[PDB]
RNA sequence: GUUUUCGUUGUUUUUU
């Protein structure tokens, strides 16, 4: 029953039209991508020697916030699931950081490139920090003047967007329906008049445009909606849909488990 | 269970304020002298003027934590078309012959004016309202 | 906005109110909309809040029974009949439905229908939210109009008491010197000017205007803030006084000696929407400063005002033979407020 | 100092009586002082620090 | 130097279950259920797929402070379902509807790139 | 120091540097060493010529 | 200083665009198409990179110590 | 780092702290699915009666769209509807209101929410550094009673008004115990033919 | 010092708003509750806790 | 019958736009600063130096005081310097003209925005907001916190706040350029 | 070693 017609579709952004489902079901689903599908992030960070003019906690926090290609980050292991001491490569990406500046005159530009990613358990491949792309040399970290060194190694561990916006697999998820206000949920607020103040979407070309003459069927639910879902480059759209979708399916699973576990 | 049955034309009807609720006020068809005001949800079920509509007062409509509305539960208001539930808040017992029954139905008023017998069985504390166009 | 005649809840949104009201007895009554969909109102949600054996009927502003405007007031036994109840009944307003509670059934069980009203309010904002906007601030052209020419017929008038004043054809008020009577009742209009001006503005203010529900909803705000926004702020009146001539004969360098017309004095020509020009910000400026200095000033007095009250009358306690008396035990009074 | 708990509660200057007020303790984070919205008109008070 | 951890808004402590059920003797058939570790997210979703069941006559849920990632739900079903039974159909239920949608995203994923 | 008494008190003050208009403004004041001996709210109050 | 690694508004990744932003800057190019071309689209992305303040060119043009 | 208590203030005379803090999927979104950065108390309005907040948001909505630095210049004769006409042509609505979608259902809040960017600014005063509570410290070496200031572990000095209202309200014993064992106490054997503590004493 | 004076057992820190809080309940913060503190005599029934 | 001149030390001058206040040429109700000063000021020297000085002793601005100005009629902006002869709701108001048909302003403001301060040329529109805010603002303004020093590490002060992202504001004043506020935010 | 030890004058600025 669920009917989706994908309008486009891209790496990051994609719009789907998802049809026949219900409003509750789909803003779950929504905020499932946003918040619940995990991506990799570093959470530790060692400042072994360091020459700039920066705060260790400015770059630190930086770093965290940089998102690490992670397609892969399901098979990580928490670090509170998994059970070693300290950190293993299971549940722990080391990544690795050493730059200086000597010209004297000039600045040595610090970029995600410099971000190596040194471990990573084999395969598994997450924490190679994301980037623009290739030609783009990378996040740029810090600015190093005569004689400064940044030298740091970072702990990155499977994550969510709950936990922190550092691994947020979006920035926003666009979530729309009904694009005439025909089903009647929000006002046009007006000084003179209510649909020429008000535009029309987007998606008014994929519905149709409310009868005139038609009575507001008082019986009707919202049935067709519009999304649109944009990674960072840590996870792909497709990727990050679908893990939405898996974990609230093993939530409901866990659900039913503890539902027979207290009967 | 219909203690009481008419049928009204309406006279006048006005939304003002309120956009989703039209107070309208109308004469019986049966009898004269019979005024029927009643707050209206009007594009729930639409009413205009001179418009007749077949108004019935039930004591009972069964034939208590409200539930999804089961079809196994018949309803004499199943046989109208605007059903409205609501509690008659005072028995006007005043002219030699007219009753002037106010009941609020959740808010919507109801002004039914009219015969003294012919409204004095409406001497109880709720009351269902039932219209057929 | 929840107990308005034309409010409509669905079974959903009802239920879930109803595990938020903590004084619901798990019964949900019969909605008083049941064909051809079942809907509930306003009032219904309110008495679910309600624990019942509470009765209240305030006739407002002479309102028939039948309360085509949902006006008046009518709850019986927790079940409200017709009225939109508002902040004269649920305030600390005396004979209110809190000071009902206080009088019939004592404070906890006003503590509990705060609560009660409290979280049901809060989960219906949440759901549908009421906000502000400047369309919402700003009315049609014409109330705008209204408002430019109220202010100039004003001016006109000021005008002209200015002419007779200068001329001494101003007749003298009883207890009210000529020039000083130019002034008070060149106030007078003025203050006038920026009334008429705002209760043109309030006309303007449309149904889904915030502004209006605004002030209707009581929760901030009044009319002169209304007439000072939108319409006009009107004159900066300083101790009841008027912004006078600060140089010599003049208000600002930017007016003339014996400038009587209302700008160089400090009567506001403009509203808060529109921005003020250099000089009446400067009169507006005046009227703050004088606000603030008032209060400032008025700490330290009325501080040591009360102070000396409570040295002075810090042992008068009813005995238990009823009579007012000192630590002495001489009677101030018999009784206590004679009863 | 447990939940429910009952406090003085005083709020500077306090003029009336009813600005000296007992409520109950409710021992929960942040390091504020959570209250009612009402409560806090008798104050005259609001959450400007 | 008071607030409360982040971690524990889906981590169950030992002494507290994920799912605490009591008689709701209030309406016959009637339950209610505290979900640790929860928010509008299931819970919401759980309340529609409830009240689009027949034999569900109540339904709804609270978080009762935003402040702590939790909610309880009550639930009343007609004589005939017990409310934790249909708690488990509507959790079978919304699973199935999610390999629908993931099928199908996933399909015309494949097609439209 | 041995005049203590009869001794104007503030007009040398520690530069404030918690933001750099704590200096900049703070190097542009003005101020009327009266005092309160009568309170008065006309050294207080704005006045035409202060345009 | 120092544009965010993650848009404070949004969360997009924006951190390597400043080079390229001043590299759009240098041909005397208007802001809002340079931003647009930079695939700022959100306008809090936009006015995140429009209205960010780095200041650490007269931080580094001190002599550090070392 | 910010937390909920927190103060803040706008360039509009707006000050206020933080109530409580909300992560992005509980809050409502747009259209775009975009949500604020923060949310501020209508009730100011009708009070506090901040027009040129107004102005400032939707100039700011404004050159965050076109991408330059907006002029809020005083005596200046920009026009606010001009500015509408031009978020008009920017595809947004003129009086800058847009729908919100309520994070927890993603349902139309029924009203369009004005919503845009604003420039605000933090202030010194933080939660964490009034946050103080003492139930036995450092006492003054004279007065053998609590001391004064944060710094120092000070008590709540318990004003006189305090007092009488405590008064009015009954509080024989608790006002006694702030003053008794809150506050100094010490015991004295005193004599009962002069009345006076002129006793050399010796408990042991 | 006598009129006056200051006391123990006493904080004063920032208020916020609970609109989900009881009226006659102030939110305390664990600080405030945990370094306040009332003497409990130990009787029979309060023994175990 | 008196007139009167002040040098002593500590009388405070603003410098106004010397508006013709003989009447003998139609630059009486005009300045006699115009664009050619604008344009030589705009070089940064003199086309044969041109500086702040030079226009204040070229007589098209002068210094003045408030017991000069009290004796002055100064204009607001460059609109009402001759004096001149529709319904509109977002403009300001200048004097009326109906009985006074002439106003020969014998000198106007470089900019009415100039009669506020250092902190006031930060407020977005301080002139649509109540005073008293105005007040509050400027108090607050001092105590927002933000980037005060560019060497803040090398002094070693009682405090020291510096902001991870200072962040110019969308809403500008001009005054603001002067002030560098894209720099120190 | 249970326990266990800081303060004031004056000055400025402040805080609903
Ligand atoms: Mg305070
Ligand atoms: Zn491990
Ligand atoms: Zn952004
Ligand atoms: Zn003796």
């Amino acid at each position: 029953e669920p009917k989706v017609n994908i309008i486009n579709a891209q790496d990051d952004e994609v719009e789907l039209m998802l049809s026949d489902v219900n409003l509750s079901l789909a803003n779950s689903l929504r905020r499932t991508m946003l918040a619940e599908v995990p991506t990799l992030a570093i959470d530790l960070v060692e400042i072994k020697m360091n020459t700039s003019v920066l705060a260790d906690e400015f770059i630190s926090h930086r770093l965290g916030l940089i998102p690490l290609v992670s397609e892969d980050v399901e098979e990580m292991k928490y670090s509170r699931d998994c059970t070693c001491e300290d950190y293993c490569d299971e549940c722990s990406v080391v990544l690795e950081l050493s730059a200086r500046h000597e010209g004297e005159e000039g600045t040595t530009d610090v970029y995600s490139s410099s971000l190596i990613k040194v471990s990573g358990p084999g395969n598994l491949n997450v924490g190679e920090p994301v980037r623009r792309d290739d030609y783009d040399q990378g996040i740029l970290l810090c600015k190093l003047r005569n004689h400064q060194e940044l030298n740091i190694r970072c702990i990155a561990k499977k994550g969510i967007a709950k936990e922190h916006a550092k691994w947020s697999p979006c920035s926003a998820i666009a979530f729309e329906y009904d694009p005439h206000n025909k089903l009647k949920h929000t006002d046009f607020w007006f000084e003179v008049d209510a649909k020429k103040e008000w535009p029309d979407s987007k998606y008014a070309t994929w519905e149709e445009p409310p009868k005139p003459g038609e009575v507001f069927d008082y019986k009707a639910k919202p049935n067709r909606f519009y999304m649109t879902v944009e990674t960072t480059g840590s996870l792909k759209a497709n990727q990050v849909f679908s893990r939405g979708i898996k974990t609230l399916q093993e939530k409901l699973a866990n659900v039913l488990f503890e539902l027979e576990n207290s009967r | 269970s219909a203690l009481f049955d008419d049928i009204f034309t309406v006279q006048t009807v006005d939304n003002g304020r309120y956009n989703k609720v039209s107070r309208i006020i109308g004469i019986s068809t049966t009898n004269s002298a019979i005024k029927l005001t009643l707050d209206i949800n009007n594009e729930m079920f639409p009413v205009s003027q001179d418009d007749s509509l077949t108004v019935t007062l039930a004591n009972s409509l069964s034939l208590k934590s409200w539930r999804p509305p089961k079809p196994t539960d018949k309803s004499l208001a199943d046989d109208y078309d605007y059903v409205m539930f609501g509690t008659v808040y005072k028995f006007e017992e005043g002219d030699e012959d007219k009753i002037k029954v106010y009941v609020s139905f959740g808010g919507l008023l109801m002004c039914l004016e009219g015969g003294y017998k012919s409204l004095a069985s409406l001497k109880q504390d709720n009351l269902y309202i039932l219209i057929r166009r | 906005k929840m107990t308005l005649r034309d409010t409509f809840i669905e079974y959903e949104q009802v239920m879930n109110m109803l595990f938020w009201v903590p004084s619901w007895d798990g019964v949900v009554p019969q909605p008083a909309i049941l064909k051809p969909k079942p809907l509930w109102t306003g009032k219904q949600l309110l008495s679910i809040a309600i624990p019942s054996g509470i009765h209240l009927q305030r006739t407002d502003g002479g309102n028939s029974l039948l309360s085509p405007k949902d006006n008046g007031m009518l709850i019986v036994d927790g079940k409200v009949m017709f009225g939109v109840v508002d902040k004269k009944t649920v305030g600390s307003g005396g004979g209110g439905l809190i000071h009902t509670v206080m009088r019939e059934k004592g404070p906890k069980i006003c503590a509990e229908l705060f609560g009660n009203i409290q979280k049901v309010v809060n989960y219906w904002l949440l759901h549908n939210g009421f906000s502000i906007g400047i369309g919402d601030a700003i009315a049609d052209a014409s109330t705008m109009k209204e408002i430019t020419h109220a202010i100039s017929s004003a001016k006109e008038q000021v005008q002209e008491i200015i002419y007779k004043a200068q001329h001494n054809e101003l007749e003298l008020k009883p207890g009210m010197t000529l020039r000083e009577s130019f002034e008070g009742e060149v106030s007078r209009t003025l203050n006038d000017a920026r009334d008429s001006a705002g209760r043109s503005a309030e006309m303007n203010l449309k149904d889904l205007n915030n502004v209006k529900q605004m002030v209707s909803a009581g929760s901030k705000g009044s009319f002169i803030n209304i007439a000072q926004m939108s319409a006009c702020v009107g004159q900066q009146m300083v101790e009841g006084k008027r912004i006078a001539f600060g140089f010599a004969d003049r208000s600002l360098p930017h007016f003339t000696k014996d400038d009587f017309s209302p700008e160089s004095k400090g009567f506001v020509e403009n509203s808060y929407l529109r921005g003020l020009t250099p000089q009446e910000f400067f009169f507006h400026a005046m009227a703050g400063r004088e606000g603030l200095i008032d209060t400032a000033v008025k700490t330290a007095e009325t501080g040591y005002i009360q102070r000396r009250l409570v040295k002075a009358l810090e042992d008068i306690m009813v005995h238990y033979d009823g009579t007012t008396r000192n630590s002495l035990g001489d009677i101030i009074q018999f009784l206590y407020g004679e009863d | 100092l447990m939940d429910d708990d009952p406090v003085l509660f005083n709020r500077q200057p306090s003029l009336h009586k009813m600005s000296m007020m007992a409520h109950r303790v409710k021992v929960m984070p942040y390091s504020t002082f959570r209250l009612n919205l009402s409560v806090t008109s008798p104050y005259n008070a609001d959450f400007d620090g | 130097m008071n607030a409360p951890d982040r971690f524990e808004l889906f981590i169950l402590p030992d002494d507290v279950p994920k799912l605490k059920i009591t008689p709701d003797s209030r309406v016959p058939n009637c339950i209610i259920i505290k979900f640790e570790r929860e928010d509008h997210t299931l819970a919401n979703l759980l309340r529609e797929e409830l009240a689009l069941y027949p034999d569900v006559t109540f339904v709804a849920y609270k978080v009762e402070h935003p402040l702590f990632a939790n909610f309880v739900m009550r639930l009343q079903t007609e004589e005939g379902t017990r409310p934790k039974q249909a708690l488990e159909r509507a959790c079978a239920s919304i699973i199935n509807k999610l390999k629908t949608l993931d099928h199908k995203f996933n399909e015309e994923w494949n097609i439209k790139n | 120091q041995k005049k203590a008494m009869s001794s104007r008190a503030g007009v040398s003050q520690v530069l404030n540097r918690y933001t750099y208009s704590s200096t900049l403004s703070h190097l542009r004041r003005t101020n009327t060493p009266i005092g309160r001996d009568g309170k008065l709210a006309k050294p207080r109050q704005l006045h035409n010529t202060h345009w | 200083m120092i544009i965010p690694v993650r848009c404070f508004s949004c969360g997009k990744v924006v951190g390597d665009k400043w080079d390229a932003y001043l590299r759009l800057l240098e041909e005397g190019k208007q802001e809002g198409d340079a931003l647009d071309e930079l695939k700022l689209k959100r306008y809090c992305c936009r006015r995140m990179v429009l209205t960010h303040v780095d200041l650490i060119e007269k931080f580094l043009r001190y002599n550090p110590l070392e | 780092v910010p937390q909920i208590g927190d103060k803040f203030a706008s360039r509009h005379g707006q000050k206020g702290t933080i109530g409580v803090t909300y992560r992005h999927e509980d809050m409502p979104f747009s259209a775009e699915g975009i949500v604020p950065d923060l949310i501020i108390n209508p009730h100011a309005i009708p009070s506090r009666m901040t027009v040129a907040h107004l102005i400032e948001c939707l100039l700011s909505k404004v050159g965050s769209i076109r991408g330059y630095e907006g002029d809020a210049t005083p005596f200046t004769d920009l026009t606010v509807d001009a500015v509408s006409n031009l978020l008009r042509d920017n595809g947004y609505q003129s009086r800058g209101f847009e729908v919100m979608y309520n994070g927890h259902t993603g349902k139309k809040l029924m009203a369009q929410v004005f919503f845009g960017p604003t420039y605000y600014q933090r202030l010194r005063h933080m939660v964490d550094d009034k946050i103080h509570a003492r139930a036995r410290g450092p006492v003054q070496v004279l007065t053998r009673q609590p001391v004064e200031g944060r710094s120092r572990d000070g008590g709540l000095r318990f004003g006189e008004m305090e007092r009488d209202c405590m008064i009015a309200h009954g509080a024989a014993g608790f006002l006694k115990e702030r003053l008794m064992e809150a506050s100094d106490a010490f015991r004295v054997h005193v004599c009962g033919i002069c009345g006076l503590m002129s006793v050399i004493a010796n408990l042991k | 010092n006598l009129m006056g004076k200051r006391v123990d057992f006493s904080a004063r820190t920032v208020i916020s708003g609970d609109p989900n809080l009881e009226l006659d309940q102030v939110g305390v913060p664990i600080s405030i509750a945990k370094t306040l503190s009332y003497p409990e005599t130990v009787t029979q029934y309060n023994i175990h806790r | 019958r008196e007139f009167k001149i002040f040098t002593d030390v500590g009388r405070v001058y603003r410098p106004l736009f010397i508006v013709e206040d003989d009447e003998s040429k139609d630059n009486k109700g005009e300045l006699r600063i115009t664009k050619e000063h604008i344009r030589k000021i705009q070089q940064g020297y003199d086309d044969d130096v041109y500086g702040w000085s030079s226009l204040v002793t070229s007589g098209v601005i002068e210094y003045v005081d408030g017991e000069e100005e009290e004796t002055i009629m100064i204009a607001m902006t460059p609109e009402d310097l001759q004096t001149r002869s529709l319904n509109d709701t977002a403009k300001r108001i200048k004097p009326e003209m109906s009985t006074s048909s002439h106003h020969t302003f014998t000198h106007c403001e470089i900019h009415p925005s100039m009669i506020l301060g250092v902190a006031a040329s930060i407020i977005p529109f301080p002139d649509h907001n109540q005073s008293p805010r105005n007040t509050y603002q400027s108090a607050m303004g001092k105590q927002a916190m933000g980037v005060f020093l560019t060497n803040y590490n090398v002094r070693m002060d009682t405090m020291a706040n510096i902001l991870y992202y200072p962040q110019k504001p969308l809403a500008k004043t001009q005054a603001m350029e002067y002030l560098k506020f894209r720099e120190l935010p």
